[PDB]
């Protein structure tokens, strides 16, 4: 019982203690439903903290870390109650243990710890949890050890409200160049996955990761054989590329588009669609990086994903063509039409999603207004197709944007 | 608005977890 349990751990004979303790960490090791709220309420917490100091005992260091850990991996407030009770400077202290499986249970409670969200995290880091977690990072580290350590820095890099300290991201950034060539698929997945939560931290993040040299790196793994590596690979180039045209214009130097033909024809449609979203943000730089997503081949398979995808992808493909006519030089959307963009991009005009109907009509008014000559033959596609219409019947929409734009788009271009 | 954007809702679902419990013999 938690009774007798809690009495025999706080035992100053440490063998019923270790029994004790094991017995608490069965009962919250068993299931995945275990009691942490009854084992809180039961006072043992001050118990298992007490417990990770006894340097002459590391199995007690070993069972009461563990205990900590399942604790901790639930919610935040038992999490809390863990940093409450003291024993993050403990763990830290247990890191630098002779006895390695108190060392690694240590780190994963660690991680539960600073999983837990920002302000949890910044106390860790204020204690100096980086470095240490970093020199574990050797040859002779255990791979199920490093896999640890390696969850453990995408917690370090994940939350953003505050955002890591620039410290820890430079601390953390060396290691992630390091990590990024393992070939075990768990770590370069995490790898990955923490680069990702770096580039979608800001502009001067991004501007970090690109000076660490590590994106020439990155972006060969968007043809990765293991799928998630794949995925985790789009998402951290794809926050590159929500950036700057600089910093796109790096992403693309590493032969980036080269990779997605076997994205935009992957079977997983969330792929299809995570794959549109970062073409979309290629087409929406400059005339250059237009003009890469052009030669690259890439358009026909834009507008088939844009005519037969499923609503998600397609969603992502008007973003990708209407994105095009930003920069896009007349002879760019000229292409496109070429392509036979009308008839799909029109036809989702009648969707439900406002913001799909708004920037398809951006996408046509910009298309027009670019057309000096042309834009009566681009009407003539658009009237053909039933686009016209679907944009007639746009001018009776709730919202007010659309209408308005509806208006304008009829009156300027067929109105004659 | 046309322009960039940032990682899209439902983007990307099966990110790492926060917490991992240690389970014996799993």
């Amino acid at each position: 019982s938690l009774e007798a349990i809690v009495q025999n751990a706080s035992s100053d004979n440490q063998g019923i203690q270790l029994s004790a303790v094991q017995a608490a960490r069965k009962l919250l090791s068993s299931d995945r439903n275990p009691p942490i709220d009854d084992l809180i309420k039961s006072g043992i917490l001050p118990i298992l903290v007490h417990c990770l100091e006894r340097d002459d005992n590391p199995s007690l260091q070993f069972e009461a870390a563990w205990a900590l850990t399942n604790i901790a991996s639930g919610t935040s407030e038992q999490t809390q109650a863990v940093v409450q009770s003291n024993a993050v400077p403990l763990f830290l202290r247990l890191l630098h243990s002779p006895h390695q499986n108190v060392c690694e249970q240590a780190v994963w409670a660690l991680g539960n710890i600073i999983g837990d969200g920002p302000q949890c995290r910044d106390y860790v880091i204020s204690l100096g949890v980086v470095k240490p977690l970093l020199s574990f990072i050797s040859p002779s580290i255990p791979i199920t050890f490093l896999r640890n350590v390696t969850w453990v820095m995408v917690n370090l890099c994940r939350h953003k409200d505050p955002p890591p300290p620039m410290e820890t991201i430079q601390e953390i950034l060396p290691a992630l160049c390091v990590l990024i060539h393992h070939t075990d698929v768990n770590i370069l997945v995490d790898t990955v996955w923490a680069l990702s939560y770096l580039t979608d931290a800001g502009n001067e993040q991004i501007q970090m990761v690109i000076d660490s040299g590590i994106v020439p790196h990155l972006v060969p793994l968007l043809s990765h054989q293991e799928v998630k590596v794949q995925t985790a690979a789009l998402r951290a180039v794809g926050n590159i590329v929500t950036g700057t045209d600089e910093q796109t214009q790096v992403v693309l130097n590493c032969d980036a588009l080269s990779h997605f033909p076997a994205l935009l024809t992957h079977p997983k449609e969330k792929i299809n669609k995570e794959a549109v979203w970062f073409l979309s943000n290629i087409t929406a730089g400059n005339q250059q990086q237009v003009q890469a997503v052009i030669d690259a081949n890439l358009v026909p398979m834009i507008i088939h994903l844009l005519d037969k995808g499923d609503f998600g992808t397609q969603k992502e493909a008007a973003w990708a063509i209407s994105n095009l006519t930003i920069s896009g030089r007349k002879d760019q959307v000229a292409y496109l039409i070429q392509q036979n963009v009308i008839p799909p991009f029109c036809n989702l005009l009648t969707v439900k999603d406002a913001q799909v109907v708004q920037v398809v009509l951006d996408g046509l008014s910009n298309i027009l207004k670019m057309a000096e000559d042309e834009a009566e033959t681009i009407g003539n596609l658009i009237e053909e197709c039933g686009g016209l219409e679907k944009i007639e019947q746009l001018q009776n929409h709730e919202n007010e944007d659309i209408y308005k734009l509806a208006y304008e788009i009829i009156d300027q271009f067929f109105s004659s | 608005c046309l322009g960039r954007r940032v990682v899209q809702p439902g983007m990307f679902a099966d990110y790492p977890p926060t917490k991992k419990a240690r389970v014996l013999l799993r």
